[PDB]
């Protein structure tokens, strides 16, 4: 489902 | 059949054996944005649905015009996994072709179950 707050981080670049 | 129209196992393809150059047929079953925008797809290969899927960027028009969107069918032309710092693993949407409406579909099709992430 949704993505913790480090993924989210990642998940920019 | 309607599921017979969709890539039955194609998320098993890519998830299992690393297949890149397939191009599946899937169902967009739910866009989620997260937080410039990005969006997650939970997408179904009429077997399988899948959480991890995301609009590379220069997609973004797709759902901002709503021609992409719950229910509609799509095939995917080019497409990335990725892996995060926490082992989850990301399947980044490069090219796609809608090939049917979400209105011309109308409903989920078939009756998949979570694969296994």
């Amino acid at each position: 489902g949704d993505f913790t707050a480090d993924d989210l981080e990642e998940l920019d670049t | 059949s309607m599921v017979g129209q969709l890539s039955e196992g194609a998320i098993a393809a890519i998830m299992q054996k690393g297949d890149t150059n397939i191009k599946p047929i899937l169902q967009v079953i739910n866009i989620r944005p997260i937080t410039p925008p990005r969006y997650r797809l939970l997408m179904s290969d009429g077997l399988n649905t899948l959480s991890s899927f995301m609009l590379a960027t220069q997609l973004n028009p797709l759902v901002e015009e709503e021609q992409l969107s719950s229910n509609c069918v799509c095939q995917i032309h080019r497409f990335i996994v990725n892996t995060l710092k926490d082992g989850r693993r990301v399947v980044i949407l490069m090219e796609l072709e809608v090939l049917k409406s979400a209105e011309a579909v109308g409903v989920k099709i078939g009756n998949p179950v979570p694969y296994n992430e």
